[PDB]
């Protein structure tokens, strides 16, 4: 299970 | 605040627009809605940076976005459905984080009637300024066609709000192309209505660069009460 | 102890299309995943045996959320790219790690999230779970950009949630491949260089974890320095192997000695020559 | 795709009580949520945005909470108000892209003391209006090709519910008004 | 940044010349992952090989594999060729058979 989503920069 | 434009648009069957919105400063994230009554809402596509990482949400080809902060949206080939109010929202960098929304831009599809309104200032009774003792302003646009009006009421040159009224709804005369009609109301104390000038002037969205072609165009019309 | 891991990387590739992006999932010493931009499924494969059995719901959530990653990574490159002023065809990589690791008691005991541009360090997750380190002031921005969209959080919710929550679902079903430990094989060989002086070599094979130290002494003393030391190397059945070799002078052979210690052998294995 | 639900569009409260919607949402690979309201035809604003289970977050006299393994997110208003009557609508996200549940929308009554139903006459600039104000407030007009009216509208020390009404041919329009009232002209 | 690729040529398992076994091309600890691997036989690019996929180190150095089923007996002598940026040339090193 990754992760749902993450950011950015 | 975030800025939209066109605030509406009518145009027919087989060519372009542009829709412009424009994000708060530094907002580096960009959501484009559209709304189908009574579809419910369903999302198109979102922006960062420079980049749209994915398209495949927005329904066809003709669709197309870019982004120029601020960016447009373009559809060639306006066609039947694509009907809807069309939303654009900007949250600084990042998905979850909190979106701010845009004015909204109405558009209509079709070809062919359709005018300007009526304005009409109706005024209030004998006895009833003496009933209450209340006062009480009306005011009534119909005999247009299509949606895209809205009111401004004046007074003094100075706009109002706080005892105003619109109605949400507009009214079909008939039932599918006949066409609108609104009335927005007003009170005012009564002694107030002893020599000034209440202003009903609404806003009929035409097109003022000719297009296509009784004008009629960007009108402001107004009916006026003593 | 234990931990399960996702390494993720997105290569630009100027005038000639998307980033390259691959994105791998590891836990423990073995690889279970694998997505990649130029994968023919353009989906989430199994890569080991023991998560096959997972739901049809299972593959489509993952791949739902490795294909937001590789946007997000086209976008950082992009929103990396402006932030150093370089040009478009530059073909950079991104990298990306994170995952949650736990004790014997087998519960939250580490979280990672790291990050680095073109290579060295960008920004990594402090083990605070509640603030940043930021490599350069590009990334110190990005720390607050992140210390202000609450990004920390969120992480950690995982971390200490769902990442530990799914890491136990994978190693009870992965009982077989994960939990098991399989103690090297040792060898030994002579190959010689001259009469003057000769290579005493020493051969730890088919082991796993990878997790090896195996040492190489002379009469008792480590000879630490005239030894030659090799990354521990992958295998097939996802089995490692480490090797280790030094000179030794003709007939003074059997004064050398070799200490193969690992997890799956209770005291050190001394291989001699013979 | 995965579901959302929102319960139910439909909400009619005294303006004294308080209010609850239920966004359903899966269990599975959540990230964030969302809840929004939408006046008529105006922005629609931003109110919560649930990050984690299981959080609290209030302004003013509206609230919200989260569940996340039990796939559900509450949001309760206190106080109910007019300035209140608007629309609901929570959103999920997960994998960059959203999901919105069904709109769920909300109108309150207004409550108004002293209620004097006089139906006052019509216009001239010489046409016709024909309506009522007061009124209050589940007393609900509803009406018939070519006789108008609209329903209604609200204002301001005090509020005044009013629905305008006119109309042409023949049958005028105060004893035409009539499509419910009593005691009132 | 610009980090040398390690290279490493070695047999999936011990060999028994004219059995069941499989080559390997580890390389190693490089960057940027730019890089060209070619598995021979006296000279020869075939391509029935896979590769592992590719992962890093928190050194921040990517490292991937290229297996494939070989059988050797007494003299068929095979390599590893290797290009990459900070490479005058790629490099050869073949397999002896006990490294």
């Amino acid at each position: 299970n990754l992760v749902p989503m993450v950011a950015t920069v | 605040g975030v800025s939209q434009s066109p605030s509406n648009k009518v145009t027919e069957k087989g060519k372009d627009v542009e829709l412009r919105c424009d994000p708060i400063s530094g907002h580096t994230a960009l959501y484009w809605y559209r709304q189908r009554l009574g579809q419910g809402l369903e999302f198109l596509i979102y922006f960062q940076g420079n980049s749209a990482p994915d398209k495949s949400g927005l329904p066809s080809d003709r669709f197309s976005a870019e982004r120029t902060s601020v960016s447009t949206l373009t559809i060639q080939r306006t066609q039947q459905e694509d009907s809807a109010v069309y939303l654009c929202a900007s949250s600084q960098t990042q998905l979850w984080e909190t979106q701010y929304f845009g004015p909204g831009t109405r558009l209509l599809v079709l070809e062919d009637n359709v005018f300007p309104p009526e304005v009409a200032v109706f005024e209030p009774s004998e006895a009833e300024i003496s009933h209450t003792q209340k006062a009480t302003l009306v005011c009534l646009a119909t005999g247009f066609y299509p949606d895209h009006v809205e009111l401004s009421w004046w007074v003094n040159g100075k706009e109002v709000h706080s005892g105003v009224c619109t109605d949400p709804q507009p009214l079909k005369e008939q039932p599918n192309d006949s066409r609108y009609a609104l009335s927005s109301r007003l009170r005012v104390s009564a002694t107030f209505w002893q020599r000034n000038h209440f202003r009903c002037q609404v806003q009929f969205y035409g097109l003022s660069e000719n297009d296509e072609w009784a004008k009629p165009v960007t009108q402001i019309v107004s009916a006026e009460a003593w | 102890s234990h931990s399960m891991r996702y390494f993720f990387t997105s290569v630009s590739r100027p005038g000639r299309g998307e980033p390259r992006f691959i994105a791998v999932g590891y836990v423990d010493d073995t690889q279970f995943v694998r997505f990649d931009s130029d994968a023919a499924s353009q989906r989430m494969e199994p890569r080991a045996p023991w998560i096959e059995q997972e739901g049809p719901e299972y593959w489509d959530g993952e791949t739902r959320k490795v294909k937001a990653h590789s946007q997000t990574h086209r976008v950082d490159l992009g929103t990396l790219r402006g932030y150093y002023n370089q040009s478009e065809a530059g073909s950079h990589t991104v990298q990306r790690m994170y995952g949650c690791d736990v004790g014997s008691d087998w519960r939250f005991l580490r979280g990672y999230h790291q990050y680095a541009y073109d290579g060295k360090d960008y920004i990594a997750l402090k083990e605070d779970l509640r603030s940043w380190t930021a490599a350069d002031m590009a990334a110190q921005t990005t720390k607050h950009k992140w210390e202000a969209a609450h990004v920390a959080e969120q992480l950690r919710a995982y971390l200490e949630g769902t990442c530990v929550e799914w890491l136990r679902r994978y190693l009870e079903n992965g009982k077989e491949t994960l939990q098991r430990t399989d103690a090297p094989k040792t060898h030994m060989t002579h190959h010689a260089v001259s009469d003057h002086e000769a290579t005493l070599r020493c051969w730890a094979l088919s082991f796993y974890p990878a997790e090896i130290t195996l040492t190489w002494q002379r009469d008792g003393e480590d000879q630490t320095q005239d030894t030659e030391l090799v990354e521990t190397r992958p295998a097939g059945d996802g089995t490692f192997q480490k090797w280790a070799a030094v000179v030794v002078p003709s007939g003074q052979e059997q004064r050398y000695t070799c200490h193969v210690q690992h997890e799956g052998l209770p005291k050190p294995l001394t291989l001699r020559w013979e | 795709i995965l579901n959302v639900e929102q319960s139910p569009q439909s909400l009619h409260v005294q303006e004294g009580d308080s209010t609850n919607f239920t966004c359903s949402f899966p269990s599975s690979n959540f990230y964030a949520l969302h809840w929004y309201r939408w006046e008529t035809a105006k922005s629609p604003e931003a109110l919560f945005v649930m990050t984690l289970n299981g959080d609290e977050k209030k302004k003013g006299r509206i609230s919200a909470t989260l569940n996340t393994k039990e796939g559900y997110s509450y949001l309760y208003i206190k106080g109910s108000q007019p300035e209140d009557s608007a629309t609901y609508l929570c959103a999920f996200i997960t994998g960059n892209q959203f999901y919105f549940g069904t709109g769920t929308s909300l109108t309150v009554i207004p409550n108004i003391q002293n209620p004097d139903p006089a139906v006052y006459q019509l216009r001239d600039s010489d046409k016709s209006v024909c309506l009522f104000t007061d009124f209050d407030s589940q007393t609900n007009v509803s009406q018939s090709s070519d006789v108008y009216i609209t329903d209604k509208c609200v204002l301001d020390d005090f509020k005044s519910n009013s629905a305008v009404a006119w109309s042409n041919k023949s049958d005028f329009a105060c004893a035409n008004a009539f499509n419910i009232p009593e005691d009132t002209f | 940044i610009q980090r040398t690729p390690k290279i490493q040529v070695y047999s999936r398992h011990p060999a028994e010349n004219g059995k069941s076994n499989f080559l390997n091309c580890y390389v190693s600890g490089f960057h940027p992952s730019d890089i060209e691997v070619d598995l021979l036989k006296n000279g020869e690019r075939i391509e029935k090989v896979e590769h592992s996929d590719l992962s890093f180190s928190k050194d921040w150095s990517f490292y991937l594999l290229y297996y494939t089923e070989f059988t050797p007996t007494e003299k068929d002598e095979y390599a590893c060729r290797v290009n990459h940026v900070t490479l005058s040339q790629p490099k050869i090193v073949k397999w002896d058979r006990d490294m």
